[PDB]
RNA sequence: CUUGAGUGCAGAAGAGGAAAGUGGAAUUCCAUGUGUAGCGGUGAAAUGCGCAGAGAUAUGGAGGAACACCAGUGGCGAAGGCGACUUUCUGGUCUGUAACUGACGCUGAUGUGCGAAAGCGUGGGGAUCAAACAGGAUUAGAUACCCUGGUAGUCCACGCCGUAAACGAUGAGUGCUAAGUGUUAGGGGGUUUCCCGCCCCUUAGUGCUGCAGCUAACGCAUUAAGCACUCCGCCUGGGGAGUA
């Protein structure tokens, strides 16, 4: 959907402090699961314009973030983009 | 205002109720006309008010309740 | 990952037993899927509050489950309106 | 407007156009190019002459004439 | 089957703007006798004089009880001005309506129906 | 560094979206049964329906239609619009939260999605409704309208449609600023049995009166049309002509 599962499960890693909130490593590892799902759902709803909003604002803002971590990081934006396979 | 109706009838209830397992405080909750006693003459929150509205409309889709009941 | 109660008014005029072997082979069909089934449980005996082709009495049977939006709600959806000595249903959230 | 917009943009004046077509020779005479000539003057001739009436009260007739 | 004798049928009444059509029927039902306003000589702007509905209602009443019928139910539809007096006339009339129905069973949001007017 | 942003936990929150199914009264049509004589629209009616049953009835369905109340400044939305029920698998709502990387933010040319109705292409439906229409009043003429029926299409699939009163002709966000005074969800404190009962503080909106302010006036006025700020578009008399 998701919930707290399987964010927590997907943060458990990238956390520079496991205590962390901002870093979105581990926060743009949940909007990439996020967004996945929503597509599955968009497949699903193949006509609406509540999916198509959402993913619009969604990852536009996980791209800005990864954008934030090509330009707070070098490293962790690329190791994240070849690990999770998203905004290379 | 505004201009609901009386609460604190939930002494023995609340916050969320029933669905349906009292059909006598569905027999207060709005009119039995199958019309519905508005929020305005029922009372508790819009919040409270539109999940027991459609509560009753489930229960006349149901068949727990008529839609529309006849005199 | 959701919750799904649902509702279903039984008739009077189709054997009782042999539409409690229907019901219970729904509480198959519906919680077999990894549905979180809670309770089924019958009304009994009532006067419908308005009926819809001749029933002047019916048992109704309310379900709760704690489950995804793929196992139950899809799947009896369609096996509802097979249902036939059964007159509506109501899948609704679990939670009441 | 904004201060980036205004930059990119000129705020343009509303500047008019004369309601006098005063063309005047300008290069009339060769290549009968236009040219906005604004001459107080040009001679030419009025091949039509008439009179429109006016209407009532003031009939205070006036007279036209077609010109080149 | 022609006018089927019950002692309380439903005297079914309508009563447009330019007809009053009204009957009695039974609780089966089935139509017995009539008599309509445009009918009965009230024609064109009169066809729903208040007297049209009132006489209208004479003819159907009265054939009402040479069916054999003391009591009997009203189905008020047709919304007119006088078929209230040619009900009250009625129940004056020999027939003893009890059930004062004006029936307008509206849809729910049913289909557009011819709107203007 | 953190609150903004993030996201973090706890909740609260729903006509939001689109798909799917379920029901209902019933437009209309029609089955059956009864039943007239007229229905019919009017000035008269014509017509149009119709005596073999119209108009009407009661029993029965059909199709398609939008869903009787709620409904409200409820709400969702960014709007279009969004209310029968349900689910789909998601989008959004906020209270509190401070969880802590550490500004990650900002509106947003181009671009660009979404989107009343009609119309329409196609392929169906057509239940109404319905232009045109004609019968036809009316009157040489009668579509003029008052009829009767029916009518493209409305309605289903996608496009074209992208337009409107989509109007608040109040771009967005920011944060400040008398009040009274509600709401819609929150929370807290004390208050008391749940203070739910009260009050009050703000959370975030939506009120009415009104400080100041400002408007030609109108009025807003914590939700400013008061104060300021980054970012968009328009407007340039009328109209000519949204038309070429």
């Amino acid at each position: 959907a998701i919930s707290q599962e399987r964010k927590n499960e997907i943060i458990k890693e990238y956390r520079v402090h496991e205590t962390d909130t901002g870093s979105p490593e581990v926060q743009i590892a949940v909007l990439t699961a996020e967004i996945n799902a929503v597509n599955e759902h968009l497949r699903t709803h193949k006509k609406d314009h509540h999916s198509r909003r959402g993913l619009l604002k969604m990852v536009g803002r996980r791209r800005h973030l990864l954008n934030y971590l090509r330009s707070k990081d070098i490293q962790r934006y690329r190791e994240l983009i070849k690990s999770l396979g998203i905004r290379r | 205002g505004r201009r609901r109706k009386k609460v604190c009838y939930f002494t023995a209830n609340g916050i969320t109720h029933i669905d349906y397992k009292d059909t006598e405080l569905l027999k207060r909750f709005i009119s039995e006309r199958g019309k519905i006693l508005p929020r305005r003459v029922t009372g508790t929150s819009a919040k409270y008010q539109r999940m027991l509205t459609t509560a009753i409309k489930r229960s006349r889709h149901m068949a727990l309740l008529p839609y529309v009941k006849e005199e | 990952m959701r919750t799904y109660e649902v509702m279903y008014i039984v008739r009077p005029n189709i054997e009782e037993d042999a539409k409690k072997a229907l019901v219970e082979r729904f509480n198959g069909i519906l919680a077999t899927e990894g549905a979180e089934v809670l309770e089924a449980k019958d009304w009994g005996k009532r006067r419908l509050a308005y009926e819809i082709n001749d029933f002047k009495d019916g048992f109704y049977n309310i379900v709760r489950v704690k489950s995804d939006n793929n196992k139950a709600t899809d799947e009896f959806q369609r096996l509802a309106k097979i249902s036939d000595d059964i007159i509506r249903y109501m899948v609704i959230r679990e939670d009441e | 407007p904004t201060i980036n917009q205004l930059v990119r943009k000129p705020r343009q004046s509303k500047i008019k156009k004369s309601d006098s077509p005063a063309l005047n020779k300008g290069f009339n005479s060769k290549k009968k190019k236009f040219t906005d000539l604004n001459s107080p003057q040009k001679r030419g001739v009025c091949t039509r002459v008439g009179t429109m009436t006016p209407r009532k009260p003031n009939s205070a007739l006036r007279k036209y004439a077609r010109v080149r | 089957r022609v006018k089927k004798n019950i002692e309380n049928g439903v005297a079914h009444i309508r009563s447009t703007f330019n007809n009053t059509i009204v009957t009695i029927t039974d609780e089966f039902g089935n139509a017995l006798s009539w008599s309509s306003a445009g009918a009965l000589g009230f024609k064109g702007s009169k066809k729903s004089t208040p007297f049209a509905a009132q006489m209208a209602s004479e003819t159907a009443s009265k054939s009402a009880m040479e069916h054999g019928l003391k009591t009997v139910e009203v189905t008020v539809k047709g919304p007119g001005p006088g078929r209230e007096s040619a009900i009250r006339a009625l129940q004056s009339a020999g027939l003893e309506v009890t059930a004062i129905r004006d029936v307008t069973p509206v849809p729910h949001n049913g289909c557009r129906p011819p709107k203007r007017r």
